């Protein structure tokens, strides 16, 4: 006679466990200036930038694979960490969604009408140590994972490449950094900067600043904030 | 009128329509059925098209153009595909076709038949005493096709193997506009600038009947087996004739008419409007060149009606930020408090020398000056004497006097603090007796609870006072 | 984005007698203006259809003022003796007066130089004389004779119904808006009787006791009437035949009384009675005649009169005194091508297509302690704060913000001596106040807690402390006896 | 400083820092633009359209201690105005509830923390849900019934919801804060905004009953009173914007709580009225003038008891006749006529002065028949015709010391036709009581007869009422709204 | 009020008709992105502080630029302005700019779809007007060259690839005080072009003024010389110039001044010879404030006092 069911949701799903980047602003839009992408705690809400008004709702509750992924009654561990424009497999498809979540998941499917309760899935390889962000230039793509071995966090940075097999998700390694207290990248998403506390070690001041360039090696360059600093500060 | 020439589809789904465009003209194929952005120009200002002609395997349409030529043109291969050129540099005045048969007017009187599948040009053709001529169709006389119409002011048939005229109908003053065949032996003309169309009995050579429209016929089109005719007429209407072909019997009128109006008032004029039998397909233009469409069901609508349609005539611009006043509307509306009354959770609603004369003179007649002069005194004496010459009720309402003028300046209470006292020392047991002591004395228990709230906070600046006074006095 | 918040005055808790939207119209009747004549005027009246006028009784004098002029605009002296009525009639063309001579004269109103009428009442002095209401060419007086007369144009010479009953010194007669055929009258005995004009007349259809002599006799409404003499005055209704209501609370004998309803005001309908001190009285028949508002002036009023519902301007009250003082508050109510080369800007947009706005009214002028708040002159605000010359609220209210918002420190950390002295003469001007007293208490205590020592290096600060000290004693006194209070109070209750 | 942002160009900084305020740093020249008030603190900002068309920001709304109340915005360039607006419902909690932390400042405020002092605070607060029993997190919350219209009464302001379609329809200040005419300060996050802790509406709807506390300024000698202010607005079905019309300044005397409200039904006076009940027993009944356009102490009932305890609660016979009043360890039953004891002359021992073990925290009657009392030890069902007891069950294993007084009050409703539903929160432990908390939502009818149903939720749940459309609405510590329903 | 018509020679209608309310509409001009060729935006500004920006069916898409990021000391009124493509020529992105006159040099550029201030040229004097060049550099790559012209007679080139620096210097040979100058012949504000490939440089300026004269120079010796010769001095306008507009493909110029009626001349190049049959005395103008051509076919618009606009053809196109 009673029966019970989730409604409404409000807190979207901001990325505090990375609490290391400052671009945390997640949600995004289209290709296409015409709607926006906002993922919850319990769903993805799409808005049509003009009317203002929600014009589509994906609930996790409603989905099977999202509820048997995000739903987990049990751990709140895995959440959205990344929404991508394009289709990672098909090259130029329009109305699709790339979603990795916390732990390494690849969720492609469909916005822009009913979503088929068939979604592309996938799980990336080394999920391991956890994923922290994820971005691409044309083609090659940038794994940004959380390491851990003094309360200091390590980074590994590895390429990620695909199309070999469907599962295939080829991660190259690329390179690591550890204890990093602060870290960005760049709008472009072709360079990053973080700090560490090696030249804490081997100084006495206690951070120094290192920026990396991604899909290339033009620009990797190491300094002080000792250096950055001032006699009055 | 800003569409120059339109024309429908068979089956009444799709028209093409050329309009002109910076001297330029462009045709532009629209569906009917519920845009198509996709025009064709044309690169020469100087060629216009003069008739238009639909073909149904590829869809296609035909252009009879100034230059003398036709131009096939594939519409979903928005593209023109041939153009069949004659012998001259004169003007298509009129197209028809059928199978694979294609004839004209050029406006050289000279007829031309063209064949499709062969993409050429069958025959040059003449004939006499055909002078001026704009408009010709050909019988459905099966796949035969002899006894061809033509017009201008007067409709002669002619042969085509017999390559000679037969008959001659009486045409009109103005040149022929339209000419369709609607049935064997039964065809009607309307000329241009007229209001009668002629229905036209062929082997009697003889005129059936004639229908009266209201203004200039613009435009015609009739269904399958003359049981309906729509003429769109030039000021902008529908006018629908049914059953036209049945028994002052010569001249039948607009059996149903139908108009557009926008909500205001403006009078939106129609064009080139299709009938199917029990459909009808009306079309407009909604901005300077932009058609729209409808469908209904004239069987059903009244004898005469008016299709209303939305404009945006007088519109206020509603933009989703902007709220009804002032602010956007994620602004947080923040907190004001207008005229608002303010009021306490201690005041109750609906819960020898004496100058006692004068006090209740003023108490029975509350004189404000009088009560002000009168309480200017502070002898304790004459107060004591005056309350206890003074009526108790009168005291009463006098306390309450007392209470409001404390209330309204609090300055004046100092010689005013001891009235009270001794009103309520000499007037006490009126006080035990009455019943409503709150409900007559909620103004000066308001005054004086406020004073006693103000006591103890008063003390302790008294003692932090005194403690810097002492201490800066030895220091 | 959000604008800015205006500043939010701080409204005391409602004092005894808040004033009402009623009270502040009888406000608004202002502009009281003095005029002086040479006896106790007796009467006066407005004129109904075009109220810019009324007429005043005087000395063998009947005066014709403007509304917005207020000066004299037609003199009538044509008489013998002192006038003794003037009415106008519904038309507003016709004035009568009933003099001394027991002659009453009618006549246009802006053409003194006619005497249209001289109609011969009784040998007594006529007393009052009005015209109909509903009826436009009948006319009512009372004389010395105790019997009044009603009066058709056509006949001048014979009175066309010569109504009698009365007891002794007819002095007033009104009719009823709804029956034009019934009349009531007061005499020197109270009892007004009620009398029809298409009966017999002779006898009274019945009377209501007003047992001292009523001067006055109102049809307030079509069901009621006020008779208004003596001390108090009695509203009955004709219905029930029965007093609805009755006021004593005049000081002496009522000697006038109007009423008007329907007009531009907060209140509907108010009913206005004069009684002998200038003490003019305005009640409400809505609220069963329940005080509302009040005037007083020194000399003894004759008469009051009020502007009509439809004055279409200035609203006028006049109070006629007996030392012959009219009081009249009154409520007050580029070349030919530059416009062609900017001829455009009236057209406001009323035909195209689509209408845009996004204009921002102006708000109310930003005042100075606002200004510096907004942005943040924490000590100068303050400074705008202690000004001499404002209000007392307005410094209360800017003070309890600036304690809200900021604190009173960051607000009181540098100053000088010469810039203190200003916040303590507002202490000593405003602790003896109830609603800042704790407000000032912490501002004073904060700013010693601070400025300890400067105290005794500045001495004039030190006695300003010394009479901060006397007086704030005075108010420990003070609400130490209004503790006393409470407890007797406690004890009587 | 919070956000630093890049344009394409490398000319332009948006800065975004703790005061409410936005920066265009135009770096040539060093000037900057300013968007001042922006309803929060801004954490982030970003830019998206590809020639710069689009800023987003992510801002915290850090009033709520308890909630870090998340809000993101989407800007033109072109006009700077709020293009886009997102935000969940805004609860107000009784404690931070998971990891909700302070963020970074200059100084550890009651809103901010330092850098040790987050670290500190992080550790305390791991240990404080570790080791206490107290977690209570309740949080008021209302329905317009007229408008099925959610209503959190956040912060100094009111945040108006649509659970229907998932979305906050109207964010309004109620109080003279301080919110949004001026940001909030390094020294000055010290002062705090006005807390409305009680709004309700009139069952005409048309009234909204709002009571705030003032809180003054620290380290001042009138820093100590707790100004005690009520409210009545009203709004209409053709607007969404309150408009105050009464203000009422410390009701019942000075630093005197007002905790206890409950409205008037229709049945009285067209639902126009109110009664408040204080820790002092005082019971104040306003009620709408009719000729006047404000409200005013119709009627009083003044005890004045020394002893204070805010376990106070009333409940109204649907015909008016009586008043049902939860005190401390007595439950009472007031005539409305003269507010009087309900004196029956036949002395049938239906006396008004009944005894209960422990505070009474609620007193609710299904109808006027059957009566349940939810005292801070347990539960007791009881005939109103007849003084005859007829259930009763135990909150000492459960309801034992989690919550204070009026937090039953604010959790438990009844529905007029389906019965009652009450609600028990539990936690799952591993070796120390774990954070996962697991609750159960419990139906019942007709003073508990029997259990139409229970049903356990895996999550925390802080809030039950029930939509007039016969189907109860819960909450959880996240902004999710569920129901059961028919 | 802006109205949008549809233009033909029988049947010119009304496409659509936005009303502002208290701004008044002293500038307002079409403009399309190159690179989209799908934003259609409308620039509008009066004799006040705000421009409205219309993109682009019922209800309308309009912006407002009012808050300069930098000064709002610098003007007092957007009453002239103008639109202009500029490629970043760092990435090779190419979108609109917003050109301000402000009160004495100062001159204001700021992003068009975006309101941002990006940056400002200061020239001496009283500005008196500017005009817009473009100069294509090699295949896919062009610069953009603001000319500004004082009062006096100087004129000062700018270019905009790079921040505004000073191209060069060059002082008109008479003219003491300008009124309008005009650059034209190729790819321009009243001939926009569609393509990156279809930027021409222009071929002639303008610079016309209040004693009547209009000095008409060739840019390919102009820039060599540095103090060009004017290939003609013009003098047919007896009063104050105030409208001078090239035609699309740079053969025809018209003076048009606002003060007396009939106030029009066309002028034919390189001939620099004054049509003569036309304006005629009967031909009916009014007079003349606001003149444009059409981009391909020849059509020439005027709009006079009394509110009317005219069109005629130019048939030869």
């Amino acid at each position: 006679q009673y029966k019970l069911s989730v409604v409404s949701g409000g807190k979207p799903a901001l990325n505090n466990l990375s609490s290391v980047t400052g671009n945390k602003n997640i949600a995004r839009l289209s290709q296409d200036q015409r709607n926006y992408i906002i993922p919850f705690n319990n769903q993805i809400k799409v808005y049509s930038v003009e009317t203002r008004q929600c014009v589509k709702t994906l609930k996790f509750a409603n989905n099977s694979l999202l509820s048997g992924i995000f739903l987990q009654e049990e751990e709140n561990n895995e959440s959205i960490v990344k929404i991508l424009l394009g289709d990672i497999t098909v090259p130029q498809q329009a109305h699709l969604i790339t979603v990795f979540t916390n732990n390494g998941h690849v969720i492609v499917l469909n916005y822009k009408g009913k979503l088929v309760e068939s979604p592309k899935h996938f799980k990336i390889s080394l999920a391991d140590e956890k994923l922290a962000n994820v971005f691409h230039s044309e083609g090659n793509y940038r794994i940004l994972t959380t390491f851990k071995d003094n309360s200091l966090q390590s980074y590994r940075l590895y390429a990620l490449t695909f199309d070999d097999a469907k599962k295939q998700f080829e991660v190259a390694h690329q390179a690591e950094w550890h204890n990093v207290i602060l870290s960005n990248i760049s709008s472009n998403g072709k360079l990053l900067a973080h700090m560490c506390k090696d030249v804490s070690t081997k100084d006495h001041e206690h951070k120094s600043i290192s920026v990396v360039s991604l899909f290339d090696d033009s620009v990797n360059l190491s300094f002080p904030l000792g250096s950055i600093l001032s006699s009055q500060t | 009128s800003p569409v120059l020439q339109s024309a429908y589809d068979p089956s009444g789904q799709y028209l093409c329509y050329v309009t002109v465009a910076l001297d330029k003209q462009r045709v532009g194929v629209q569906p009917t059925q519920r845009w198509n952005e996709n025009f064709l120009y044309l690169e020469d200002s100087k060629l216009k098209v003069t008739c238009l002609k639909w073909v149904n395997d590829t869809v296609a349409i035909i252009l009879g153009m100034n230059n003398g030529e036709i131009w096939l043109y594939s519409v979903l291969a928005n593209e023109v595909t041939y153009k069949f050129t004659t012998g001259n540099s004169y003007e298509i005045k009129d197209i028809d076709l059928m199978g694979n048969q294609l004839w004209c007017i050029d406006s050289s009187d000279a007829f031309y038949q063209f064949d499709l599948l062969q993409f050429k040009l069958l025959q040059h053709f003449r004939i006499n005493n055909c002078v001026q001529l704009n408009k010709l169709t050909i019988v459905p006389a099966g796949d035969s096709v002899a006894q061809l119409l033509v017009a201008s002011h007067s409709i002669s048939l002619i042969d085509i193997e017999e390559k000679k005229v037969v008959m001659t109908f009486p045409g009109h003053v103005s040149p022929v506009s339209t000419l369709q065949v609607i049935t064997n032996e039964f065809f009607i003309s309307g000329a241009e600038g007229d209001r009668f169309l002629n229905v036209y009995d062929i082997h009697s050579g003889m005129t059936k009947c004639v229908l009266v429209a209201e203004s200039d016929i613009k435009e015609l089109s009739h269904s399958g087996q003359a049981d309906s005719i729509a003429v769109t007429t030039e000021d902008g209407s529908l006018e629908i004739f049914v059953d036209p072909l049945v028994s002052g019997n010569k001249s039948k009128k607009s059996s149903k008419k139908i108009q557009i109006v926008s909500k205001d008032g403006r009078k939106v004029p129609i064009y080139n409007a299709f009938i199917n039998k029990d459909l009808l397909n009306v079309s407009w233009l909604q901005n300077a060149t932009m058609p729209y469409f409808k469908n209904l069901q004239w069987r059903e609508i009244p004898n005469e009606y008016t299709v209303e349609i939305s404009l945006n005539w007088n519109n206020k611009n509603k933009s989703a930020d902007r709220d009804l006043h002032g602010k956007d509307l994620a602004s947080a509306t923040n907190y004001v408090e207008g005229n608002a009354r303010v009021t306490s959770g201690d005041n109750f609603k609906h819960v020898t020398g004496t100058v006692t004369v004068i006090l209740s003179q003023a108490l029975q007649s509350n004189d404000h000056s009088l009560l002000e002069t009168v309480l200017n005194n502070r002898d304790e004496r004459v107060i004591r004497d005056t309350i206890f010459r003074l009526k108790p009720a009168l005291a009463v309402i006098l306390l309450e006097r007392l209470a409001e003028r404390i209330a309204r300046q609090t300055h004046r209470q100092g010689p005013l603090n001891v009235w009270v006292k001794w009103c309520l020392i000499i007037h006490g047991g009126y006080l035990v007796s009455i019943p409503n002591l709150m409900s007559t004395l909620s103004s000066l228990h308001s005054t004086l609870k406020r004073r006693s709230d103000l006591l103890p906070r008063l003390l302790a600046l008294d003692a932090r006072l005194d403690c810097t006074i002492n201490k800066f006095k030895t220091l | 984005s959000t604008a800015r918040p205006r500043i939010i005055t701080s409204k005391a808790p409602l004092l005894p007698q808040q004033t009402t939207p009623e009270q502040r119209y009888w406000r608004q009747y202002t502009s009281a203006q003095l005029v002086k004549e040479h006896n106790s005027v007796t009467h006066i009246s407005f004129n109904p259809q075009h109220p810019h006028d009324f007429a005043v009784t005087s000395s063998t004098r009947v005066q014709i003022f403007s509304s917005r002029t207020r000066q004299v605009i037609k003199t009538f002296s044509r008489f013998k003796d002192v006038v003794y009525s003037a009415s106008f009639r519904s038309d507003g063309k016709l004035l009568c007066a009933g003099d001394a001579t027991g002659l009453v004269s009618v006549y246009d109103s802006y053409n003194p130089r006619t005497i249209l009428l001289s109609i011969n009442a009784s040998t007594h002095p006529t007393h009052v004389t009005k015209f109909h209401t509903q009826d436009n060419k009948i006319l009512a007086t009372a004389s010395d004779d105790r019997v009044t007369r009603l009066w058709d144009i056509s006949n001048a010479y014979e009175p066309q119904l010569e109504l009698t009953g009365a007891t002794d010194y007819v002095r007033t007669l009104s009719f009823i808006p709804a029956a034009p055929h019934l009349v009531a009258t007061g005499s020197y005995d109270g009892l007004i009787r009620l009398y029809d004009t298409r009966s017999s007349g002779s006898t009274p259809i019945y009377s209501l006791n007003h047992d001292q002599p009523v001067e006055n006799v109102i049809a307030v409404s079509p069901t009621q009437i006020v008779s208004c003499g003596g001390n108090n005055f009695k509203v009955w209704d004709l219905t029930s035949n029965k007093k609805l209501y009755e006021r004593g609370n005049f000081n002496k004998a009522v000697t006038c009384l109007d009423y008007v309803e329907n007009f531009d005001s907060p209140m509907q309908s108010a009913l206005i009675a004069s009684s002998l001190d200038g003490h003019v009285k305005v009640f409400d028949p809505l609220d069963n005649f329940q005080v509302k508002f009040g005037w007083k002036f020194s000399g003894p009023v004759l008469s009051c009169a009020v502007s009509p519902s439809t004055a279409q301007g200035n609203r006028h009250l006049v109070a006629g005194l007996s030392s012959g003082l009219l009081a009249i508050r009154t409520k007050k109510k580029k070349s030919n091508n530059f416009q062609r080369m900017m001829r455009g800007s009236e057209y406001q947009g009323d035909q195209e297509h689509i209408i845009h706005n996004d204009k921002v009214r102006s708000q109310r002028r930003m005042r100075a302690f606002e200004r510096n708040i907004n942005q943040f002159k924490w000590s100068e605000a303050l400074d705008n704060a202690f000004v001499p010359g404002m209000a007392k609220e307005l410094t209360l209210t800017v003070l309890q913000e600036l304690r809200k918002r900021g604190k009173v420190r960051v607000a009181l950390y540098g100053r000088d001596e010469s810039t203190l002295e200003p916040l303590l003469n507002w202490c000593l001007k405003g602790i003896e106040d109830v609603r800042s007293a704790s407000i000032v208490a912490d501002w004073v205590a904060v700013v010693l807690e601070l400025y300890g020592n400067t105290l005794e290096s500045s001495p004039v600060l030190q006695e300003l402390m010394i009479d901060l000290k006397t007086k704030v004693r005075h108010e420990i006194h003070k609400s130490k006896e209004a503790q006393r209070i409470e407890g007797m109070l406690q004890l009587l209750t | 400083v919070l956000s630093l942002s890049f344009s394409h160009d490398g000319s332009y900084l948006l800065s975004g820092g703790w005061e409410k305020v936005m920066s265009l740093w135009q770096l040539e020249t060093n000037s900057q633009q300013f968007l001042p008030r922006l309803n929060g603190i801004i954490i982030d900002c970003q830019v998206l359209g590809p020639q710069g068309n689009y800023y987003s920001l992510i801002l915290q709304m850090t009033e709520n201690n308890s909630n870090s109340d998340y809000q993101f915005l989407l800007l033109n360039a072109s006009d700077l105005t709020s293009k886009l607006s997102i935000n969940g419902p805004l609860p107000v909690f009784n404690s931070t509830i998971k990891h909700i932390q302070q963020p970074i400042s200059a100084m550890n405020t009651k809103n901010s923390n330092s850098i040790t002092s987050l670290n500190h605070s992080k550790k305390k607060q791991s240990r404080k849900l570790i080791k206490s029993r107290r977690q209570d997190f309740t949080t008021n919350v209302e329905i317009n019934p007229i408008n099925k219209n959610l209503y959190f009464p956040h912060i100094s302001a009111v945040q108006i919801f649509d659970f229907y379609k998932n979305e906050q329809v109207n964010y309004q200040y109620l109080t003279s804060g301080v919110n949004n005419s001026m940001g909030k300060v390094r020294f000055e996050l010290n002062l705090q905004d006005p807390i409305i802790t009680d709004l309700k509406f009139t069952k005409d709807g048309q009234w909204m009953i709002t009571y705030e506390i003032e809180y003054p300024p620290n380290d001042l000698l009138s820093s100590k009173d707790l100004t005690h202010i009520l409210k009545f607005w009203t709004k209409n079905d053709n607007e969404t914007n309150w408009n105050l019309k009464t203000k009422v300044i410390n009701p019942h005397g000075i630093s005197v709580p007002i905790t206890k409200i409950l409205p008037s039904p229709r049945s009285v006076n067209n639902s126009q009225g109110c009664l408040t009940a204080d820790n002092n027993g005082g019971l104040k009944f306003w009620s709408f003038d009719s000729h006047e356009s404000n409200w005013c102490l119709k009627k009083i009932s003044l005890p004045n008891f020394n002893h204070f305890s805010n376990s106070v609660s009333l409940a109204w016979s649907q015909d008016g006749s009586l008043i049902f009043h939860g005190f401390d360890d007595k439950l009472q039953i007031l005539d409305f006529d003269t507010f009087k004891k309900f004196e029956s002359l036949e002395n049938t021992k239906t006396v008004s002065e009944f005894t209960l073990d422990s505070e009474i925290q609620t007193v609710k009657l299904i109808n006027d028949t059957n009566l349940i009392v939810a005292t801070r030890t347990t539960l007791n069902a009881i005939n109103l015709l007849r003084g005859q007891v007829i259930n009763s069950f135990d909150l000492y294993p459960f309801v034992n010391g989690v919550y204070k007084n009026g937090h039953m009050d604010r959790l438990i409703t009844c529905d007029e036709r389906t019965g009652n539903i009450a609600l028990v929160i539990n936690q799952q432990l591993t070796d120390v009581p774990t954070i996962n908390y697991k609750s159960r939502i419990i139906i019942f009818d007709s003073d508990l007869s029997t259990k139409l149903g229970n049903f356990t939720h895996h999550e925390y749940i802080s809030w039950i009422g029930w939509n007039y459309d016969t189907d109860f609405i819960f909450l959880d510590i996240e902004s999710t709204l569920g129901v059961v329903g028919t | 009020t802006l109205r949008i018509y549809h233009i033909d020679g029988k049947t010119n209608h009304l496409v659509t008709s936005l009303h502002l309310v208290g701004s008044p509409i002293q500038t307002c001009t079409f403009y399309t992105s190159l690179s989209n060729q799908n934003q259609q935006n409308i620039f509008t500004a009066g004799r006040r502080r705000y421009m409205h920006s219309w993109d682009l069916s019922q209800t309308a898409k309009i912006e407002k630029f009012s808050r300069l990021y930098g000064h709002e000391s610098t003007q007092r009124s957007f009453e002239n302005f103008k639109v202009a493509h500029l490629q970043n020529s760092q990435t090779n992105s190419v979108h609109g700019i917003v050109l301000l006159q402000g009160n004495n040099g100062w001159i204001n550029i700021l992003h068009s779809t975006s309101g941002l201030w990006l940056m400002g040229c200061k020239i001496e004097g009283v500005i008196t007007d500017f005009c817009i060049d473009y100069q294509p550099i090699s295949r896919g790559k062009f610069r953009t060259i603001l000319i500004a012209v004082n009062a006096y007679g100087e004129v000062w080139e700018f270019d905009l690839n790079k921040n505004g620096h000073v191209i060069r210097r060059w002082k008109d040979q008479g003219g003491v005080g300008i009124t309008k100058i005009q650059v034209g012949g190729g790819t321009t504000t009243t001939c926009p072009a569609l393509q990156i490939s279809k930027i021409k440089q222009n071929r002639w300026l303008a610079v016309g003024s209040e004693s009547g004269f209009v000095n008409l120079y060739d840019r390919n010796n102009a820039m060599t010389s540095s103090t060009p010769t004017p290939v003609a001095a013009l003098d047919q306008l007896t009063t104050t110039i105030s409208n001078l507009q090239f035609s699309p493909d740079g053969q025809i110029l018209c003076m048009a001044s606002r003060a007396v009626k009939d106030a029009l001349r066309l002028v034919h190049l390189p001939s620099c010879s004054v049509f003569s049959n036309w304006p005629t005395s009967g031909t009916p103008l009014g007079k003349v404030t606001s003149v444009a051509f059409s981009p391909s076919g020849g059509l020439l618009a005027v709009g006079n006092e009394q509110g009317k606009v005219r069109l005629w053809k130019l048939n030869h196109y």
